[PDB]
């Protein structure tokens, strides 16, 4: 398992920018972080 | 405070010479056209030199060959007047024309010029079809077909012994496997539409030098100097402003250059005389001012100019006067010198202040002890994070288009050592808040009345 | 047209020429006064005469430090094309003021010059102070002073003999800038690939509009070549900061004032330094103290007697052989054995080591 | 072994560099600091950590009436540190990445022999092969133009690499000689607490 | 005729290859003889054969 | 630990075209078609719409 | 001190030269020897691919004179091998070999 990261991006603009890629294209944990929008991690 | 704008600069206004009398020596012309010239088998070697030049072809007339092997500013070439001219002569089938030229290397590259590069004087293959032509075929004219092939550029190949391509010797016959080694030219004017004779006669100067031999007419007006000139004296035209030339010389060495290339080779032909040529004085430039708050007035501040001007070792002031006095820095201009706005009113520029002079006095018994204290608050600002932006590669460097994912990938990934470092100094802001004020591992608070025997913390 | 390339260039190394003074001026700027040493110089014995500035020479430079202005050494005109040497902001006649400032202060105000008022004290009376803090009472140097002071002077004088024998940190410096600089001039004369390394030889052939790739070769070349250089000085610049933040760490505590570190001012214990002005760097002549001709004794933890133990004050416990002595730590000066030099603790029954032993109690006589 | 590449072996050999720190670990046990200020002397060690102790503070009778203690903890503490080094192999990360470091930048080197740089091909044989002297040298030129400043960044790095670590080099020198050849009072400089010895 | 690019490399490269034996000998080399421990290695509870 | 592999991209969506309401006609005619010329020494650059 | 002045490598002994065989046994030789040739009037062609075409003759045998078209390595072929055979069948007057 990995938490992919972006560094300028939010909780809807990830998305839109083979089959595996759209499992974090959406996303069921999104966390909004100073360093950028890191998928995969859930806060605690 | 202090600036830095462009510097100051000057501009020669001469370029006289004195020298021309190139000789009248006028061969150029004789290679570019004569007598029917000779195979491109066999070259005539011809060289120029200390000649008038006379840059009066190629732009006559017309067909002939390009260049490609120049500087700047062509025109007739003049100026700069090279060194050498290694005249070569031949009759190629003509249609080539391509193959003695900068590329395109085919079957004539065999043995026959194969340019190796530069080769100064480019080609001048134009059209005859009067000449070089007869209608008994005229074969004169005789060059082998291969003969090993690479057989060097500057190597003539005038042999026999043919290749003869087999798994025999040669055996000194003409049959099977056995070919002669000369191909027959047998054009005549009446066939070959496109294969039709022409003269073609290379040149190569090897260029070297400017100031050389092989000249073209300039104009002797005079000898100019000790104004920081450009004139225009051979090939060369200086740079800077000439001096004396106390170095000593010698009749066999009359170019002069140390590491830089300086013009030192001045041994002016006209009458031998050295010159040591160096740029004048650069210049500095910075702004003394104020600031736009207090008054629209500033002091202009130079590197190296020898000059209500001030003489510093930085350059010169203008529009700060000195103070025989000292006051303490305020903007530092450099050198120990500092300018202010101090009283009409004015720009002032003085010399730093260290501090207050004082002393102790003593002998063999003394001291100093305090009677009474002070308690002191200072505050001592310090940076701790600093705001950190999260910028990508890819949309930056190019955005949305069909070709920035291919030609983005030519270079590499070398936005993998670009984007994977700053998201290191971002982890590492947040790092430096942390240690610093999350010293305690509990968070305390204080007592809810406030009585700290006579302190007050309020603020 | 090829852009603002080096705008930004003459930034780096303007920045790196304007940083050196502060460089110099951190190092030894670190007195707001310019003390003079008094016109009569009886230090006690010791003769400072080679290191302070002696003014029959009009330079106005010591001894030591005219032998390293000799030490140390095209080279000085590069005919100016585009390059250029900006002199220092202050001369080596201000940087020489400088250290001269610090001898005098330290020679006569000891230290307490660098903390405020600059009180001074005898010069024999300083060393005591310094001596007592290498753990060495004060009286050792009194009783010696006559014997510190001539190896003192001795040993100061032995400097130049070595010098005049050496500066290799000071010379691999402008060597290796000038190395650098001078292959940058000698880098010109390279065609990079083009017809000739001469511009103005190759500005009167080909079409300005077709001239434009022929320059441009020479164009990408030179610029390289510049941008290296600029590259290289602005690492060494780095380096050279480094060493001369470590001086003015050193001319901060080892001269202004007694260090406390074991090998950080010279070779053993810290007394004093004495800053001295070389080119473009400076030369600390630490005065440490070494310890030689030691001998061996037996040692104990605390002597024990009638059932209570007793613990040195400041010293370690000796054998002479068949008595017993406490001596301080450094010299070796052995004293009788008293309870005012030595405390109580414990029950004795617990140590090891202890070795029985009589102690004097001073009131025996008073009631004889 | 590659083509153009080199190495050289260290100034002194492991073999060697094993005797300076025999040496040291010879003196420092026998005679303390003494032979590092002068001759070496016979200060017998039991004793000598008294002198070590009193160097910070405490008095030098919690040595002795305490020896076996002390003795057994400094037994103890040497033999749990091998343990240290040996569970995991992050322990000797510095050294490990001075060595990749340069392994790695050493490659690089190497491998930018096959980029073509705009050439047609990157080999100078095949290029003299199909290229006429002109072709072949007009592309040639940027064939080099390629490799030298390639080869270029590589000194250039090592210059910056080696700078900072001549800075290791200098701290190992002067922590060396403070710390193994006396007591240091610096409070961040020999390991959390006291410096006792190294 | 690319120029003194060549020596440069050399040379400069050389300089790092100098510098390491001078960063050795400044570190191990701080002893001016060779000791020996002794034969015996009481010392008085410590084990140094470590 | 943490590395960086790539950086995701976003592409256009549309594309359009917008040109004023003039129109003319010349296809090597009313500029270009003989138009019988004087001399060398008279020629004039003329104008064209 | 030392000085790197500069290096001593070895150079290679030799170069050995020779062909790893692969795509290979041309049948291009049942061409020129055969029998019921045919007519001028008639055309005929033989495809020959994935062979080693092994060109040869010319400065093999005797007669077979030459036809005066060649690139690099004139009769050498080798290097220039072209990917396409026409093996055409036809008898000229005998008297119109220039034609
Ligand atoms: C070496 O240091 C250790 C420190 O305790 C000791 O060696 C131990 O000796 C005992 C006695 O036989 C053994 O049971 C242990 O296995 C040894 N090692 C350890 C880690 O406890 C001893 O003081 C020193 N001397 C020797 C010869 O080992
Ligand atoms: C080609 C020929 O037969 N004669 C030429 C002539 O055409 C040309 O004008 C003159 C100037 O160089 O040189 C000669
Ligand atoms: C300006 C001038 O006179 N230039 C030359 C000069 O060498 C001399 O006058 C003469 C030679 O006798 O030829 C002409
Ligand atoms: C980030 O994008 C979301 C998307 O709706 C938006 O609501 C939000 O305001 C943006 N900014 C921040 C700081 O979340
Ligand atoms: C301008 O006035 C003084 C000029 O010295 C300056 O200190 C001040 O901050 C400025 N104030 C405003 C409002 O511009
Ligand atoms: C500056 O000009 C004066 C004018 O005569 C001259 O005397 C002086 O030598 C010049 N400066 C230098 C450094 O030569
Ligand atoms: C500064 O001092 C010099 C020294 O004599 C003197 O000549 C000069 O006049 C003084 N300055 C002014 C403004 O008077
Ligand atoms: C406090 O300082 C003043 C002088 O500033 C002195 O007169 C006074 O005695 C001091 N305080 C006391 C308690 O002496
Ligand atoms: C004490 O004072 C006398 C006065 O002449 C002087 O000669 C002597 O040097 C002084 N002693 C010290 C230690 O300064
Ligand atoms: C111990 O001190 C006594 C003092 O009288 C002296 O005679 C004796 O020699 C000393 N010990 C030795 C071993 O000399
Ligand atoms: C020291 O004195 C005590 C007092 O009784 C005695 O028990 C002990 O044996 C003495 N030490 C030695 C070494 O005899
Ligand atoms: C001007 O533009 C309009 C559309 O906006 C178009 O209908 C009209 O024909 C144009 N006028 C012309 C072509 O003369
Ligand atoms: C036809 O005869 C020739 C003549 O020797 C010989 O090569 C072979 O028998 C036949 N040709 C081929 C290609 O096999």
């Amino acid at each position: 398992q990995v938490a992919v990261l972006y560094q300028d991006v939010n909780c809807t603009e990830v998305p839109v920018a083979t089959p595996t890629w759209r499992v974090y294209s959406t996303g069921s944990n999104v966390f909004q972080t100073r360093a950028g929008c890191l998928i995969g991690a859930e806060h605690v | 405070g202090i600036y830095q704008t462009s510097n100051f600069r000057v501009q020669p206004t001469e370029s006289i010479v004195r020298f021309p009398n190139i000789t009248n020596l006028c061969p150029f012309g004789e290679v570019f056209n004569a007598t029917r010239f000779a195979s491109v088998y066999a070259w005539n070697r011809k060289r120029i030199s200390n000649c008038v030049a006379d840059y009066s072809v190629l732009y006559n007339s017309a067909s002939f060959s390009t260049f490609k092997c120049y500087g700047v500013s062509p025109t007739k070439l003049n100026d700069l007047c090279f060194t050498n001219v290694y005249a070569d002569s031949f009759v190629i089938r003509g249609d080539e024309v391509r193959q003695i030229a900068p590329g395109q290397t085919g079957k004539i590259a065999d043995y026959n010029y194969k340019l190796p590069d530069d080769f100064t004087g480019c080609v001048i293959a134009w059209n005859s079809n009067n000449l070089d032509s007869k209608v008994g075929g005229n074969y004169n004219y005789l060059y082998r077909l291969f003969r090993k092939s690479n057989l060097k550029p500057f190597e003539r190949d005038i042999s026999t012994e043919i290749y003869q391509a087999g798994s025999t010797p040669c055996n000194g016959v003409e049959g099977f496997n056995c070919y002669f080694p000369l191909q027959s030219y047998g054009f005549q004017p009446t066939n070959g539409v496109g294969y039709q004779p022409y003269r073609v006669v290379v040149l190569s100067f090897e260029l070297l030098h400017a100031p050389a031999t092989v000249c073209g007419p300039k104009k002797s007006t005079n000898l100019v100097k000790n104004k920081c000139v450009n004139f225009n004296f051979n090939g060369l035209t200086g740079t800077g402003v000439l001096t004396e030339s106390n170095k000593k010389f010698l009749p066999f060495q009359q170019f002069g250059r140390d590491i830089a290339d300086t013009t030192d080779a001045v041994r002016d032909p006209q009458t031998l005389e050295i010159l040591d040529i160096t740029p004048c004085s650069f210049g500095g430039v910075s702004v003394i001012t104020p600031g736009t708050n207090t008054s629209n007035q500033v002091a202009v501040l130079y590197q190296d100019v020898n000059c209500n001007v001030f003489q510093t070792r930085a350059g010169c002031l203008i529009g700060a006067e000195h103070v025989n006095n000292s006051y303490e820095c305020d903007i530092p201009i450099g050198a120990g010198i500092c300018a202010s706005y101090q009283t009409s009113q004015s720009i002032i520029a003085y010399t730093m202040s260290l501090g207050a002079e004082n002393s102790v006095a003593y002998s063999n018994n003394s001291i100093a002890i305090p009677t009474n204290f002070t308690i002191s608050v200072t505050t001592e600002i310090l940076p701790v994070s600093m705001t950190k932006t999260s910028v990508d590669c890819t949309m930056y460097i190019c955005g949305d288009s069909t070709e920035c994912s291919n030609l983005l990938l030519q270079y590499g990934s070398f936005c993998t050592q670009l984007n994977r470092a700053l998201t290191g100094i971002a982890v590492e802001q947040d790092k430096n808040t942390q240690e610093v004020f999350a010293q305690v591992k509990q968070i305390y608070k204080t007592p809810p009345i406030k009585d700290f025997g006579g302190f007050n913390f309020s603020q | 047209q090829y852009g603002s390339f080096c705008t930004q260039l003459n930034r780096a190394l303007t920045g790196i020429a304007v940083e050196q003074d502060k460089n110099t001026q951190e190092v030894f700027a670190q007195v707001k006064q310019i003390y003079k040493t008094p016109p009569i110089k009886d230090f006690g014995g010791f003769n400072f005469s080679q290191i302070l500035p002696d003014p029959s020479k009009p330079s106005k430079r010591s001894p030591i430090e005219d032998l390293l202005f000799n030490k140390v050494t095209l080279i000085c005109a590069q005919k100016f094309n585009g390059l250029t040497v900006l002199p220092p902001l202050l001369t080596d006649e201000m940087i020489a003021q400088y250290t001269s400032a610090l001898l005098a202060g330290t020679i006569t105000s000891g230290w307490t010059f660098g903390a405020g008022p600059a009180l001074q004290i005898p010069f024999p009376m300083q060393m005591a102070y310094r001596f007592n803090g290498i753990g060495v009472t004060q009286n050792v140097l009194y009783e010696n002073q006559k014997l510190i002071a001539n190896q003192f002077n001795s040993a100061i004088g032995k400097i130049q003999d070595s010098l005049s024998s050496a500066l290799g940190k000071l010379q691999d410096v402008v060597n290796q800038n000038a190395q650098a600089l001078n292959t940058l001039v000698k880098q010109l004369s390279s065609n990079f690939g083009a017809i000739s390394s001469v511009l103005n030889d190759i500005l009167s052939r080909l079409d300005p509009p077709e001239a434009e790739v022929q320059i441009d070769r020479l164009i990408t070349g030179r610029l390289q070549s510049l941008q290296t250089y600029v590259t290289q000085q602005l690492i060494r610049a780095a380096e050279i900061r480094a060493s001369a933040n470590l001086a003015a760490t050193k001319m901060s505590e080892c001269v202004l004032g007694q260090s406390k570190r074991v090998d950080f001012c010279g070779k053993g214990y810290h007394l004093m330094s004495f800053p001295q002005s070389a080119p473009h760097g400076v030369v600390f002549l630490h005065v440490t103290y070494v310890p030689a001709q030691e001998k061996n004794f037996t040692t104990a933890p605390a002597i024990c007697h009638d059932g209570k133990a007793h613990f040195p004050r400041e010293g370690v416990f000796v054998s002479n052989g068949t008595h017993w002595f406490v001596t301080q730590r450094n010299f070796y000066e052995p004293q009788i054995i008293t309870t005012d030099n030595t405390f109580v603790s414990g029950n004795c029954d617990v140590v090891i080591g202890i070795v029985n032993n009589t102690v004097y109690d001073p009131l025996q006589p008073e009631l004889d | 072994k590659f083509n153009g590449l080199t190495v050289l072996p260290p100034l002194l050999t492991d073999e060697m560099i094993a005797q300076y720190t025999s040496a040291l670990l010879a003196g420092t046990i026998t005679s303390g600091w003494t032979f590092g200020a002068g001759p070496a002397l016979q200060i017998p060690f039991p004793m000598q950590m008294a002198y070590r102790f009193n160097g910070i503070g405490v008095t030098q009778n919690v040595l002795y009436e305490n020896q076996k203690l002390i003795a057994n903890q400094f037994n103890s503490a040497i033999g749990k540190i091998q343990d240290s080094l040996s569970s995991t192999p992050s322990a000797l990360g510095k050294l490990q990445d001075v060595v990749n470091q340069n392994a790695q930048a050493l490659n690089t080197l190497v491998k930018q022999l096959s980029s073509n740089f705009g050439a047609i091909s990157s080999v100078l044989n095949d290029i003299l092969s199909r290229l006429d002297p002109p072709e072949a040298e007009v592309q040639i030129d940027r064939l080099i133009t390629g490799r030298l400043q390639s080869l270029q960044t590589y000194v250039t790095q090592q210059l910056i690499r080696a700078a900072e670590i001549r800075a290791s080099a200098n701290l190992a020198a002067t922590k060396m000689s403070e710390c193994v050849l006396g007591q240091s009072k610096r409070v961040d400089f020999c390991g959390k607490g006291y410096h006792l010895m190294s």
